[PDB]
């Protein structure tokens, strides 16, 4: 359920690494739990805060590292993709700020994608 | 159309404003009757333009069909001026679901025909050519195309129906009705099937009587025709009795013939005259 | 609704409702309870509302009408009773579509494709040839064949 | 005419029934059928059998119905070649027949029996023995077994 | 080429060869070649060879290639690329392709199966038990519309129109298939559950096949019918995207999967027909019978779960991985008795379309149906139906005198 | 079943099967099961039975089926018909389909080939010779740049069609519009600056059948003499829908088989290629291979099948019913796979003047190409003024020519 | 280790060749020891040709255990035992056992050892247990008399 600091996640799962600040008197692992649960809703179909890490900085900033089940999103929008990760996870209020870092897509959901429409060498050839 | 054993029966109308058209066709449906023909000439006048004509004559077969429970249908026609607008009065046609169609195949030629067949084909509704131009170029013995040619070529492009039309040579006419609706004819001078037209399995084509005739000569035709025919044709009565007579009759004809009685020998006696509604058919009769 | 103004008709002791309780499972021998039937739809019924009763297709009830036409036809006419023993046999395909007008007609159809056993349109097969009498109003050929067997006439 | 199974490689994978016949061959003669055990005593359990006399060669054979049918009186000979047996036509292979002499007596004039030839052993349609007035064969042969091959 | 150290990387492909060698070439080299027909990079590494289990002269190849060679979400590209004319290499006895392995990158550019098992369950309601169907025995319209109404009101699901009779001159399918519309909707109508008929949409031209299922759909049809192999892939793909479109359910029909696999030396074992089926588009799917029955069991439930491991024994080679991708519905090919109800139950799951007399055709329609009923009951209630099969058909238990009437047929 | 006392109709359906049984089942029982379970007045019939030619346990069956079984004008539905399931069989050992008698009816309702021999031999203006084509040796990996350069090259050398690849249809290293347009642009500025209408096969073997008519539009407005496209992979449904398309629009259809191996090879079962050669010729191509020559006889005799308009039984070199074709169009074979030009004698008069050669290089592609296109010439003429070719073609081949065009060097690494 | 009747075409991949020289328990060792172990079908009559002459010979159906022995095949009679006479007897018997495999590795596995009288079968756990590392044969199978009721 809550996080799991060992849930090294398969290939195929996609993942999100958030940067954040949590509201006063809330530990570390409750925030991060909370951020991956709500982005969520068997419990298959659920993130996981496989990794949290304080930012190696000023003070009270933290790398939140989830992962996502592969079915979640869609066979070939970017839309689900946003609207399933920061859908309305920044509208919490448990979080003093809250920041969307970086994204990895496994290449199961990278094959069906359509790309861009030429690329750098079928351009640069016309 | 679920119409098994009997020939099937045809009304056609004596004549008018499009309400009266509908009025009328009821009438001699309800009658039961199976079909009813529209006039060799009346596509478009300014009378009843399609759209007011079609739309009426509809609303009378479905309420017919609903309160007598049996099927029945119209030879709504279509020869039109260009092909497009043809296409056009189908499409309407088939929208209210009338399952019969008219066309006049000289008159209107062999391409614009063929596309006719075709489509129906696709849209399930039976085709019903009627001749309207034959007599132009067969009736004179020495010179033309003899009508069996025609009725040839038809059956190998469109048409599920073809006005024969009456017998009382009958010779040359019945051999040409067994070269349309058989699948094999062996060649006969006498009959007047000259070549061994194969057919390879393809299907036939109801050969239909029309005019001249009326139901003091209803034996005859069952008799000639067989059973797989389109038989068709005012009353001291009305339309809807003398329709129900005719109908009364031809089912008495067939009976007999089932049970074997001579028809061309008993064809005056073997009427009803009582019993079967004979009072619808008022046993009218009059020589 | 419910009309049926055309042609209607104006064991011998059963009800009225339930008679087709009789053609459900067909208790009786094949051919003769179509006259049944026929009385049926004297009260005015319709082979459309008979279908989804009892089962039996329209083109099936013509074909028991017909055999039971053409087994009452022969029944009264010649001895042999196995020819109609024949039909009751199952096989009316021996027999349908009786274009032969009189009944010395039928007899030689029925009695010749008894003998030779030929269904899947023998039927027809016959009857274009026995109907095709062996004179066509004086043609050549009238002085050395049959006229009433089939054999001798085809 | 002789009902022909040929055996086939790979046939050992899962036979689940077999049977067993002494062997004779061309080359020891009619003398050798006359001597071979007629009946072997079925007192098996998957197969447990013993023979009413003893015999150095045994070949096992799958229960093809024909032979099963047999049970006493089943015997099988060893032919070099082919052609010379078969009235009709060879391929140049050694040739097993099984025969049952409990029917020699030449009853189906269709049917094949296994005789004394000049040359050696022959089979025989039961018809030209007929012809011929022969009233008792060697066995009569029930089926004709072929090498398994590529 | 032939690097027998290899670790294939999971999002590439794999392919599983079964070949027989010449008198004078090694099979490592045989391997090499056969890997190296396929085409840099872009070529296919020989990572494995053995010997078969026992058998001379033969010899199971393993080889892998990059997932990116290949079309982004066809079939018959990949089988072209795959096995396009390695038969043909005239240095080689024989071979035959055993099994292939799609990375899981690969299979999710298919749309694949248009509606799959659980929405199919869903949509005719019919939880908990296998589906029956029998294929109606020849005619006119009319006389196979009142057939059918009759052997499917009976009870049936299912009813199956012969492959050979798509269209005729005698036999035309606009009229086959308004007389079954009519048929399907009386029987339905009086029964309540939602029936169903195949339709044999096979079509010498594409936009006829097109034509057709959409004519099918307005009658309102649920299922339709089609070949697959000898209409080949790129009509059933394209079929397959139409039935997810308009929601109409697929059912497919080898009809010539026994020129290609009938034999061992040659063609392709229907696992990869399977798999590439799966892949394409299709809900339900001919497999035989069981009456070897662990290879048909094993491909069962290949292309039936969504996640197969590795087994010899039972015919799989690679575990192959799914991602959720539905699974379609196993068809027991005919050829069976009321007598083999139970068996089929068995092992075929509560997930199988099982297909199949005297007194008339609805009664034994009945009969099959209840004797699928009790039967499907009683393993929910615990039995063994292998050793029970007759008692649990004891008499017409708790039944009229149809199915028992059927029972002692079997003599 | 199994009337041989009987003769077929001069309009049904022949089948000519090569079969095995198990062991213990008359040939007989045999052929008539065969009949039967490949279909009243509607039954096939086994209508002549015999053994093989001095081989072991294998019969021919001559099995006549009734016309009226058949989809008019549809090559999948014969197929899914006759060849359905016979296969799936008990008593069979094997079998193999190895001929069908197609009628005078029933053929004259195919689409067929698309253009024929005759219309496109006017279409591309060249006569007498047989074309050349060479394929693409750098068949992956290569750039949109590098193809445009290198298929200029090889048709500015003297060639007639330049084969694309097989497996090469769209993949994430090149995509069809992209390749379609870059092999336009060559061989438009090849065909201007050359004096020859030249073309280039393009695959539109496509996944579904929506995106091969959008392949094939494309293919058409940008210009284009000639599409290629693979029947077996992509099921005679696809093919005959593409080969109508390409009657309605002036444009060629060349095929290639790419999976035959697979139902043909081995003999004792599968379908032997003449007939799917047969069904082909009815579907729809005009280009179609057919092996290789260095068994040359069953060569000869179905590529007659595909180039003549009458051919009597001759069970010598592998037909078995007079099979006539009503004026329908003959297609054009294709003999591609393995040819050093060591081989320009022999093809040159296996497959008589009217055929294609398709070719799998001293030192470049122009020189090369060039070279190719020599004895197209040299031998042809040889042949045109009366020279053994079978057994005298190396003479010719720049023995008799000593050419300074690069095929001496050429011809001298072999 | 399957028991099988002898039954007819219960199982359909087949039909082929297969020997094992028959010893009595009564026997003992001896006649094991002695039998011969390599039973080769060839040539192309598929006589088969055993190393040295066997008085009795029986032959289990190719049965997977059956096939898989090869060299070491033998079968071995068994006879009861019964308290009562009017108790039904057990029935005869016959055991398929690989004397290539005479080392007792398998627990599970019954083996084929010597009783006082007789021959005997003992589990492989029951024979290491008795430190008997060797036995004569491993049994592959079990018998069963043809049964067609």
């Amino acid at each position: 359920t809550y996080y799991t600091p060992d849930y090294t996640p398969k290939d195929t799962d996609l993942l999100a690494a958030f940067r954040f600040s949590p509201q006063p008197g809330v530990p570390a692992d409750e925030a991060g739990a909370a951020i991956a649960a709500e982005s969520s809703t068997m419990d298959r179909y659920k993130g996981k805060c496989y990794h949290i890490e304080p930012v190696q900085g000023e003070e009270n900033s933290y790398f939140a590292f989830i992962a996502y089940p592969l079915d979640l999103f869609e066979e070939g929008s970017v839309t689900n993709i946003l609207t399933s990760i920061v859908g309305n996870v920044f509208g919490f209020k448990a979080i003093r700020s809250l920041r969307l870092e970086d994204i990895r897509f496994p290449v199961a959901l990278v094959k069906t994608f359509q790309g861009p429409p030429h690329g750098i060498q079928v351009e640069r050839d016309l | 159309l679920n119409k098994y054993g009997r020939p099937m029966l045809g009304c056609t109308i004596k004549p008018l404003s499009a309400k009266n058209y509908g009025r009328a066709v009821y009438e001699c449906l309800r009658g039961g009757l199976d079909f009813t023909k529209d006039d060799e000439n009346i596509n478009s006048q300014p009378f009843q333009r399609w759209r007011d004509r079609f739309l009426f004559v509809a609303d009378a077969i479905h309420k017919s069909q609903a309160e007598t429970g049996e099927i029945k249908g119209h030879y709504l026609n279509v020869t039109a001026p260009t092909c497009e607008e043809m296409m056009k009065r189908a499409e309407f046609a088939k929208e209210l679901g009338m399952p019969i169609i008219m066309h006049d195949f000289l008159t209107a030629g062999f391409t614009a025909n063929t596309t006719l067949a075709k489509w129906c084909r696709d849209n399930g509704v039976l085709l019903h050519i009627h001749r309207a131009m034959h007599a132009v170029i067969d009736r004179q013995r020495n010179h033309g195309i003899h009508f069996r040619v025609l009725a040839k070529c038809l059956r190998l492009s469109g048409g599920d129906h073809l006005h024969s039309g009456t017998v009382v040579d009958k010779a040359s006419t019945l051999g040409f009705v067994d070269l349309m609706r058989e699948d094999h004819i062996e060649a006969d001078r006498s009959r007047g099937v000259f070549f061994t037209q194969d057919w390879a399995s393809m299907p036939g084509v109801l050969p239909v009587a029309s005019g001249g005739i009326h139901v003091w000569h209803m034996p005859a035709l069952v008799e000639i025709f067989g059973d797989d025919s389109v038989l068709q044709f005012g009353h001291p009565w009305g339309n809807a009795p003398g329709a129900t007579a005719n109908r009364v009759a031809l089912e008495a004809c067939v009976q007999a013939r089932n049970e074997g009685r001579d028809l061309y020998r008993e064809g005056g006696d073997i009427l009803r005259e009582a019993g079967k509604w004979s009072p619808e058919l008022a046993a009218a009769l009059d020589l | 609704q419910q009309l049926y103004q055309p042609f209607r008709p104006p064991f011998r002791s059963l009800d009225s409702a339930g008679k087709i309780e009789i053609l459900a499972g067909r208790m009786a021998l094949w051919f003769e309870y179509a006259p049944l039937i026929s009385s049926l739809y004297t009260d005015g019924f319709t082979p459309p509302t008979i279908e989804e009763l009892t089962g039996i297709s329209s083109i099936e009830q013509n074909r028991l009408i017909v055999g039971a036409q053409v087994r009452d036809s022969i029944l009264q006419s010649i001895h042999e009773p196995e020819l109609i023993s024949a039909f009751d046999t199952g096989g009316a395909e021996l027999l349908y579509e009786i274009r032969l007008l009189s009944t010395t007609q039928r007899v030689a159809a029925a009695t010749f494709i008894i003998d030779r056993n030929i269904d899947s349109k023998g039927a027809q097969d016959l009857a274009r040839a026995i109907k095709d009498y062996p004179n066509r109003r004086g043609d050549v050929g009238w002085l050395d064949f049959d006229y009433n067997l089939p054999g001798d006439c085809l | 005419r002789i009902p022909v199974v040929r055996l086939k490689f790979g046939e050992v994978a899962e036979a689940t029934s077999v049977v067993v016949l002494p062997v004779c061959k061309a080359e020891e003669g009619e003398k050798k059928i006359l001597e071979a055990p007629m009946e072997i005593i079925a007192g098996g359990d998957f197969k447990v059998v013993e023979a009413e006399k003893g015999w150095k060669r045994w070949v096992v054979l799958p229960s093809w119905n024909p032979v099963a049918a047999i049970g006493k009186g089943g015997v099988a000979v060893s032919f070099r070649d082919d052609r010379k047996v078969l009235p009709w036509d060879g391929k140049e292979e050694p040739l097993l027949v099984v025969a049952d002499r409990v029917r020699n007596v030449v009853e189906a004039d269709d049917g094949y029996y296994l005789v004394v030839a000049e040359n050696g052993l022959k089979l025989e349609k039961g018809s030209d023995l007929k012809a011929r007035e022969v009233k008792e064969s060697l066995g009569m042969v029930v089926l004709v077994v072929r090498p398994p091959r590529e | 080429y032939y690097t027998p150290d290899y670790t294939p990387k999971d999002t590439d492909l794999l392919a599983a060869f079964r070949f027989s060698p010449q008198p004078g070439v090694p099979a490592d080299e045989a391997g090499a070649a056969i890997a190296a027909e396929s085409s840099d990079r872009y070529k296919g590494k020989c990572y494995h060879i053995e010997p078969v289990q026992g058998e001379e002269n033969s010899y199971f190849a393993f080889i892998a290639y990059p997932l990116d060679l290949f079309e982004e979400g066809s079939v018959t590209n990949i089988l072209t690329s795959i096995v396009g004319n390695v038969f043909g290499f005239k240095a080689i006895r024989s071979l035959r392709l055993e099994d292939i392995r799609f990375p899981v990158a690969l299979v999710k550019t298919f749309q694949g199966p248009p509606h799959g098992i659980q929405v199919e369950r869903d949509l005719l309601n019919k939880y908990g038990r296998p589906m029956l169907g029998c294929t109606i025995k020849p005619l006119s319209a009319k006389n196979y519309g009142r057939a059918v109404y009759e052997c499917l009101r009976g009870g049936l699901d299912f009813t199956k129109d012969d492959e050979n009779i798509n269209s005729q001159p005698f036999q035309r399918w606009r009229d086959r298939f308004l007389f079954v519309a009519d048929a399907i909707h009386k029987s339905q109508a009086e029964t309540g559950e939602i029936k169903g008929h195949y339709l044999n949409v096979t079509a010498p031209t594409c936009e006829e096949m097109m034509k057709r299922a959409e004519f099918a759909k307005e009658l309102g049809m649920p299922i339709i019918m089609h070949d697959f192999l000898t209409a080949g892939f790129t009509a059933n793909t394209t079929l397959a995207k139409w039935c997810r479109d308009n929601g109409v359910l697929l059912h497919i029909h080898r009809a010539m999967h026994a020129v290609i696999d009938r034999q061992r030396n040659h063609g392709i074992h229907f696992r990869v027909l399977a798999k590439c089926l799966r892949l394409s588009g299709g809900d339900h799917l001919h497999s035989g019978t069981v009456v070897d029955k662990a290879s048909t069991l094993g491909f069962v439930d290949l292309m039936r779960e969504d996640h197969i491991e590795a087994d010899r024994s039972r015919g799989v080679f690679f575990t192959q991985d799914w991602a959720s991708m539905p699974g379609v519905l196993p068809v027991a090919s005919g050829g069976i008795h009321v007598w083999h109800m139970p068996a089929l139950v068995e092992i075929f799951g509560d997930d199988s379309v099982l297909q199949f007399h005297p007194w008339g055709n609805a009664p034994g329609a009945t009969a099959n149906r209840v004797a699928l009923e009790a039967c499907v009951q009683a393993r929910n209630e615990g039995r063994d139906l292998y050793r029970e099969g007759g008692d649990i058909l004891r008499e017409a238990g708790k039944w009229s005198p149809e199915l028992a009437a059927a029972l002692d047929l079997w003599k």
